[PDB]
């Protein structure tokens, strides 16, 4: 189990950790999140009370270091910092949990959705589609923009994924226009797989990584990109089974995940229907297909 | 974007622009079988692939061979019009290749877009318009040279004739517009006005017969009132 110890909490604000979130007063003694489970990736998250704009946020994993949380006040915003002087930090630690000012990750034991959420996200991912390599944490938030919706400015802040595009000569052979078009299997294993993400794993994880950011900070470019894999894999007619039967966990868990109000910026209609109900992959999303019906018939 | 009556003189500035209509490409028969069940059976279609500021028209012979195995043919049909039209794209010189593409169905763009791809400051568009360019096979010498066709053939022609030698772009395709519209609408009253008189002939270089300048006043007037009966009948007006 590991710990995120806070500085002070001088702003009234709302904290999340993983899926799970805190109202802290102004100058409430807040002093960090502790038993955090080792072994995956986290997020810690922030919405002030006073601007429900811009959410904000680090990815990071407690095993590359120990992290903590202190607010700036030239720059209006909580930090992410690491503490090298090991000895000073579990020090710091062991003293608030003494006095007892830090909340518990508050992990039920059956609970896997975290897991299943971040299965395939590895934080060596996460710093190259969000490169700053003097931190080890990652930052994102609601305005920050895709790689790609910069083609169509400021490329420090930018979010690096994959460009994925359905009308490009990457995703086109010459002589195979119609073919490659309507059957998108090429693309897929042989362009994006085989080249680019080199694994299933890697693909999975920055689909579910690019989920998350929409979900967490309504990052919208993010939502672009979870949908654009998403279809990727609907429009081929050759998916190694392994594959879709792990895309309908994966998608499973986080429609289940979704807040049941935010179905309506998050969840592209077309993509869906079309995932669900037209394309090569129709039959194969059983659980993703129930559980979408059930609890988002309007959309379909 | 889309092409409508806002920015229709766009057409006849000295942009290089192509209509491509694929309306008959892909041609069937519908006949029974001797079991009774329904059968289709293709003919010669063509792609009508016009310049609207010259009148040159690019006539892409579309052979029944080309179907021959093959499935979604009505869905095929769109990629190969894509297919060949960006052929003949390649196929001018640089200084001829068009700057716009604008298909007058949508189903059209993504497989043009596609088939574009090496041309991207080729602009593919739609239109709002509801031109009646699939009234092409009305134009006797055109039907003619699809029908006879034995193998994949390009056919070129001047769909003005001789006209801009005297009247504008503009109204070249406006008479043309109509007079397809017409031949639309009912084909056989519009060709009967065509032709009722057999001193007005058709050379063997045009595709129209060879009015003088008051006889087209008065050709276009019998488009009109032919265009407008129409309707009336159409609707109960």
């Amino acid at each position: 189990m590991n710990t995120v110890p806070f500085t002070s909490a001088p702003i009234e604000v709302t904290i999340g950790i993983d899926q799970y979130s805190f109202n802290v007063k102004e100058n409430q003694p807040f002093h960090g999140i502790k038993d955090i489970p080792i072994g995956h990736v986290h997020v810690i998250h922030f919405q002030h009370a006073d601007n429900s704009s811009m959410r904000y946020g680090y990815w990071f994993d407690c095993r590359m270091g120990n992290f903590y949380i202190q607010y700036d006040p030239k720059d209006g915003l909580y930090k992410m910092m690491e503490e090298r002087d090991g000895a000073k930090f579990e020090n710091i630690v062991h003293n608030f949990k003494e006095r007892q000012m830090m909340v518990s990750y508050p992990k039920i034991d059956e609970d896997d959705t975290w897991y299943n959420l971040t299965e395939f996200v590895q934080m060596d991912k996460i710093r190259k589609i969000v490169r700053k390599d003097e931190n080890q944490f990652s930052y994102v938030d609601s305005s920050m923009t895709t790689v790609q919706e910069n083609e169509l400015s400021d490329p420090a802040h930018s979010l690096n994924y994959t460009v994925i595009n359905f009308k490009s000569r990457e995703a086109i052979r010459p002589g195979h226009e119609m073919e490659d078009f309507l059957d998108k299997s090429y693309y897929l294993n042989t362009v994006m797989l085989q080249g680019i993400f080199k694994n299933s794993s890697n693909y999975f994880g920055e689909l579910q990584f690019a989920f998350l950011n929409a979900m967490f900070f309504g990052n919208y470019g993010s939502s672009l990109q979870w949908h654009a894999m998403i279809e990727l894999i609907c429009s081929s007619a050759t998916v190694p089974k392994h594959m879709l039967d792990k895309l309908d966990e994966i998608l499973y868990y986080q429609i289940k995940t979704l807040p049941e109000q935010y179905s309506d910026i998050l969840l592209n209609e077309r993509v869906w229907n079309i995932c669900l109900y037209s394309s090569f992959q129709k039959n194969s999303l059983h659980n993703t297909e129930k559980i979408m019906e059930n609890k988002y018939p309007e959309l379909l | 974007g889309a092409m409508n009556s806002s920015n229709y003189a766009e057409l006849f500035n000295n942009d290089i622009k192509l209509f491509v209509d694929d309306t008959n490409v892909y041609r069937v028969t519908v006949h029974k079988t001797f079991e009774g069940n329904v059968a289709t059976k293709a003919i010669n279609g063509c792609i009508f692939t016009l310049n609207p500021k010259t009148g040159h028209l690019f006539l892409k012979i579309i052979h029944t061979s080309v179907w021959a195995g093959q499935k979604r043919l009505s869905q095929l049909a769109k990629w190969k019009t894509a297919e060949e039209v960006s052929a003949l794209v390649r196929s001018l010189p640089k200084e001829e290749q068009p700057k716009q593409i604008i298909v007058t169905r949508k189903a059209m763009l993504d497989p043009l877009e596609v088939h574009m791809l090496d041309f991207p400051n080729i602009a593919i568009r739609p239109t709002e318009l509801r031109l009646p360019f699939s009234a092409a096979m009305s134009i006797d010498k055109l039907s003619d040279v699809v029908m006879k066709a034995t193998e994949p053939q390009m056919v070129l022609f001047n769909i003005y004739d001789d006209w801009l030698d005297r009247i504008s772009s503009y109204t070249a395709f406006s008479r043309l517009t109509l007079l397809l519209r017409a031949l639309k609408t009912n084909e056989e009253s519009a060709k009967m006005i065509l032709l009722s008189d057999p001193t007005i002939t058709i050379k063997s270089y045009h595709l129209w017969p060879s009015f003088t300048d008051e006889q087209w006043i008065t050709i276009e007037s019998q488009m009109r009132d032919l265009i407008l009966t129409e309707y009336g009948r159409k609707y109960n007006v």
